[PDB]
RNA sequence: CUUUAAAUCCUUUAACGAGGAUCCAUUGGAGGGCAAGUCUGGUGCCAGCAGCCGCGGUAAUUCCAGCUCCAAUAGCGUAUAUUAAAGUUGCUGCAGUUAAAAAGCUCGUAGUUGGAUCU
C-alpha cells in the first residue's frame, strides 16, 4: 500500500507548522539517509 | 591605514588597549559596575527566604500566567523574583520558606515570555524540586 | 534511444573520441547530457543539497516555485554542480541533475610532501568567490582527511580529494553561494600555472579537424 | 607536603559535533566488528593514532640529517614494527601517515584470541579473557585491551588452572556431578 | 606532474596560450585553435602542412589577438619581414 | 597465608555462591538547529513547554501520560567564571560613499617613516 508521498507533503506543508518535519522527510526520500 | 613601522609596538599596543573598551562584553567584565549591580555578587547559586507568591503575565503573543516567588537573599538582603519551573510545583513552596535560587541560563538576561525574570528555584526546604515533582522525596514537615 | 544533434555528440556516439579529457583539452562546450553518461557512466553519484522555496508576489497572491541544488561526481577526479527551479519538486530535481552533469569539470590532485604513490590533496592553495562567500583550500598531509563544513565536504569527497584544509569567510548560511564558491575553488586547480607545467605545448589535431571527413558523411 | 605523585592524563577526546550520522555509523561499525564496550574505546585508539601522527608530522619538518630526527623517528618506527602495526619493508617515516585505526584494533588481545581459534566469537573471546582463561607465555592476563607484541604472538594459550587448559573442573561441573 | 618513481600522474596536460603563456582551461569557450596553411615557395599552392596557434579568451576580449597572431606569423616567416 | 610497628586494602588460596541468571543501569530527549513517532488517551492561549525560532484558542509531530525510538553510559543533566568558535578587537588579520564610522580647514613640536651611490 502506498500511504505517504514526501513530495506532496513538502509541496503542501512547506509554509505550514509541519514544514520542518516534512522537509526532513523529503531528504530521507532523496538522499537515502 | 594602520602603521607598519618597525618601532611602532607602543602605538599598536596602546591603541588596542584603548579600543578594547568599546567591546560590550570586555567592558562589562572589566568595569565593575555589573558585578556591583549583580544581586548574587558573582555566585552561581544563592539562598533566600520566600516573601510571597506572584503571577507574571506572559508577554505577547503568548498568553499565560507564569508562577513566580518574591524572595529575599540572606547574604545581602536584596529582593529577587524567581521562577518555579514545573507543572504544579508552586504548591511545594510555602511562605517564609528557605529556597535555593540559580540563574535562568542567559547570564542575567530574561528568558522566554517572562519579563524581567532571570532566576529560578532549585531546592525548597532543603529538598530538590525534581525529587518532589517525581515523588522521590517528601517535604520534611 | 539517443540521437545527437551536435557534431560532438555524433563523434562521441560513433566512438571517435576515446576519453572526456580529449574534450577538456580543446575546451569544447558540452551541450548534450548523454556524452557524460557515455564516458563516466556508472561511476557517477549525485546528492541533493537543498530544496529552497521562492515566491513571486502577484495580484491574487504569492506564486511559489522550488529550487533544487544537486552535486554530482565520480569520486575519481571529476565534479559538477547544478541548480534548477521549477513548479514541481521532481521536475526541478531532474533538471538539476541534468544541469549538474552538464557542467562537470576535472580536478587536479597533488602532494603535500614526498611524492610517493597516488596524489591525495590539492596542488596548492586555491580560492573561490561567490557573492560574499570566500572559500580557501590548502594542501594537507596524507591521512588528515577533509577539515571543512558539511556542505563543502560533500563536494570535496565527490571530487576525489582525500586530505585538505579549508577556510571560509562571509555569510556562509547561503547554501547556494557556499557550494558555488567551493565549486569554483575546485575548478581553479587546473588553471594554476605551476613550474612543472612550464614545458612548451605540442599541439594536436582537433576532433573537428581530425574527423571532418567522417562528419561530412553523417 | 606529601610523598605522593599527581601525574595523570586523559586517554581520549570527545568529538566536536555530538550528533553526526556518518561518524556514528563508522564508530558503531568499529564497535560491532571488534566487540568493544562503548564509544570511548574507539576514541582512545583514535587519540593514540592522532598522537603518533602528530609526532611523525613534527619529525617530517626537520632536515633529513638532523640528529634528533634520525634518533627519534628510528625509535618510533622500531616501536611501531615491534607492536606489529608496521612492516619491515615500510620503515620510512612517511608510511606512518598511512596507518589506520583498524591496524591498532587488530593487535588487541581480544581479537587475537578470536583469530587464533581459542574462541568461537569476538564476544566469546572477551568473556574468556575477562574470566581468567587466557595466559600470555607465562602470565594470566584478563585485560581485553592488552596489546600483543609480535614476539609474543606465538605464546598465547589457556592457563594451566583453567578447566579448558587441563585444570580442575569448575563449580557447575562439580555441583552437577554431586547431583548424580 | 610525476611522482618520485617518475611515473606521470595527471588526467591531461592543458595547452597554454601562444601569446601570453597562460593556461587555457576546460571551460574557456572564447579560446581559439587556429591553423595557418603553408605554401610552396616555387608554385604557391597548398603544401599540406600548417602551423597551429592557440589564443586564450582573455587576450581576445582585450582585442589583442590580431597583433599577437600577426607577430606569431612574422616569427614563423609566414608574413613578410618588410610587413 | 601474605601484607604492616600492629592492622586494613590489593594479590594467593580452601568451602558456599546465577535462569526472570529478580545478583533488574541510569541520565536527558523524540519540530528545526541536532540522533530519534503529524502513534494512542487527556487538556483546550488554561495548565504548561520553550537556551533561539516557536507550540498550546476541540484532529497538540513540541504540554500531562502509555507504548515505541534515540544519545552517552557507572554516569548524565543544571547554574556561573573562562578558552576556541571571534577574520565580532583583526601583529599575522577586520572596517570607515549609501549598513556604525574621515576631525569644517590649514600650520606645527614630540612620535613614526624616509631617494640613489663607495670591491
Ligand atoms: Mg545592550
Ligand atoms: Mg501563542
Ligand atoms: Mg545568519
Ligand atoms: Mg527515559
Ligand atoms: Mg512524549
Ligand atoms: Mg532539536
Ligand atoms: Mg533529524
Ligand atoms: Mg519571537
Ligand atoms: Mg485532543
Ligand atoms: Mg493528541
Ligand atoms: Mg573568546
Ligand atoms: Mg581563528
Ligand atoms: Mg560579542
Ligand atoms: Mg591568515
Ligand atoms: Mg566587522
Ligand atoms: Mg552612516
Ligand atoms: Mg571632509
Ligand atoms: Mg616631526
Ligand atoms: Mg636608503
Amino acid at each position: 500500500e502506498l500511504g505517504t508521498d514526501p513530495y506532496e507533503d513538502f509541496q503542501e506543508n512547506w509554509n505550514t507548522k509541519h514544514s520542518s518535519g516534512v522537509t526532513r522527510e523529503l531528504m530521507r526520500e532523496l538522499n537515502g539517509g | 591605514g594602520k602603521c607598519r613601522g618597525l618601532r611602532t609596538a607602543r602605538k599598536l599596543r596602546s591603541h588596542r588597549r584603548d579600543q578594547k573598551w568599546h567591546d560590550k562584553q570586555y567592558k562589562k567584565a572589566h568595569l565593575g559596575t555589573a558585578l556591583k549591580a549583580n544581586p548574587f555578587g558573582g555566585a552561581s547559586h544563592a539562598k533566600g527566604i520566600v516573601l510571597e507568591k506572584v503571577g507574571v503575565e506572559a508577554k505577547q503573543p503568548n498568553s499565560a500566567i507564569r508562577k513566580c516567588v518574591r524572595v529575599q537573599l540572606i547574604k545581602n538582603g536584596k529582593k529577587i523574583t524567581a521562577f518555579v519551573p514545573n507543572d504544579g510545583c508552586l504548591n511545594f513552596i510555602e511562605e517564609n520558606d528557605e529556597v535555593l535560587v540559580a540563574g535562568f541560563g542567559r547570564k542575567g538576561h530574561a528568558v522566554g515570555d517572562i519579563p524581567g525574570v532571570r532566576f529560578k528555584v532549585v531546592k525548597v526546604a532543603n529538598v530538590s524540586l525534581l525529587a518532589l515533582y517525581k515523588g522521590k522525596k517528601e517535604r520534611p514537615r | 534511444e539517443w540521437m545527437p544533434v551536435t557534431k560532438l555528440g555524433r563523434l562521441v556516439k560513433d566512438m571517435k573520441i576515446k576519453s572526456l579529457e580529449e574534450i577538456y583539452l580543446f575546451s569544447l562546450p558540452i551541450k548534450e547530457s548523454e556524452i557524460i553518461d557515455f564516458f563516466l557512466g556508472a561511476s557517477l553519484k549525485d546528492e541533493v543539497l537543498k530544496i529552497m522555496p521562492v515566491q513571486k508576489q502577484t495580484r491574487a497572491g504569492q506564486r511559489t516555485r522550488f529550487k533544487a541544488f544537486v552535486a554530482i561526481g565520480d569520486y575519481n577526479g571529476h565534479v559538477g554542480l547544478g541548480v534548477k527551479c521549477s513548479k514541481e519538486v521532481a521536475t526541478a530535481i531532474r533538471g538539476a541533475i541534468i544541469l549538474a552533469k552538464l557542467s562537470i569539470v576535472p580536478v587536479r590532485r597533488g602532494y603535500w610532501g614526498n611524492k610517493i604513490g597516488k596524489p591525495h590533496t590539492v596542488p596548492c592553495k586555491v580560492t573561490g568567490r561567490c557573492g560574499s562567500v570566500l572559500v580557501r583550500l590548502i594542501p594537507a598531509p596524507r591521512g588528515t582527511g577533509i577539515v571543512s563544513a558539511p556542505v563543502p565536504k560533500k563536494l570535496l569527497m565527490m571530487a576525489g580529494i582525500d586530505d585538505c584544509y579549508t577556510s571560509a569567510r562571509g555569510c556562509t548560511a547561503t547554501l547556494g553561494n557556499f557550494a558555488k564558491a567551493t565549486f569554483d575553488a575546485i575548478s581553479k586547480t587546473y588553471s594554476y600555472l605551476t613550474p612543472d607545467l612550464w614545458k612548451e605545448t605540442v599541439f594536436t589535431k582537433s576532433p573537428y579537424q581530425e574527423f571532418t571527413d567522417h562528419l561530412v558523411k553523417t | 607536603p606529601v610523598a605522593r605523585s599527581w601525574v595523570c592524563r586523559k586517554t581520549y577526546v570527545t568529538p566536536r559535533r555530538p550528533f553526526e550520522k556518518s561518524r556514528l555509523d563508522q564508530e558503531l561499525k568499529l564497535i560491532g566488528e571488534y566487540g568493544l564496550r562503548n564509544k570511548r574505546e574507539v576514541w582512545r585508539v583514535k587519540f593514540t593514532l592522532a598522537k603518533i601522527r602528530k609526532a611523525a608530522r613534527e619529525l617530517l619538518t626537520l632536515d633529513e640529517k638532523d640528529p634528533r630526527r634520525l634518533f627519534e623517528g628510528n625509535a618510533l618506527l622500531r616501536r611501531l614494527v615491534r607492536i606489529g602495526v608496521l612492516d619491515e619493508g615500510k620503515m620510512k617515516l612517511d608510511y606512518i601517515l598511512g596507518l589506520k585505526i583498524e591496524d591498532f584494533l587488530e593487535r588487541r588481545l581480544q581479537t587475537q584470541v578470536f583469530k587464533l581459534g581459542l574462541a568461537k566469537s569476538i564476544h566469546h573471546a572477551r568473556v574468556l579473557i575477562r574470566q581468567r582463561h587466557i595466559r600470555v607465555r607465562k602470565q594470566v592476563v584478563n585485560i581485553p585491551s592488552f596489546i600483543v607484541r609480535l614476539d609474543s604472538q606465538k605464546h598465547i594459550d589457556f592457563s594451566l588452572r583453567s578447566p579448558y587448559g587441563g585444570g580442575r573442573p569448575g563449580r557447575v561441573k562439580r555441583k552437577n556431578a554431586k547431583k548424580g | 606532474m610525476q611522482n618520485d618513481a617518475g611515473e606521470f600522474v595527471d588526467l591531461y596536460v592543458p595547452r597554454k596560450c601562444s601569446a601570453s603563456n597562460r593556461i587555457i582551461g576546460a571551460k574557456d569557450h572564447a579560446s581559439i585553435q587556429m591553423n595557418v596553411a603553408e605554401v610552396d615557395k616555387v608554385t604557391g599552392r597548398f603544401n599540406g602542412q600548417f602551423k597551429t596557434y592557440a589564443i586564450c579568451g582573455a587576450i581576445r576580449r582585450m582585442g589583442e589577438s590580431d597583433d599577437s597572431i600577426l607577430r606569431l606569423a612574422k616569427a614563423d616567416g609566414i608574413v613578410s619581414k618588410n610587413f
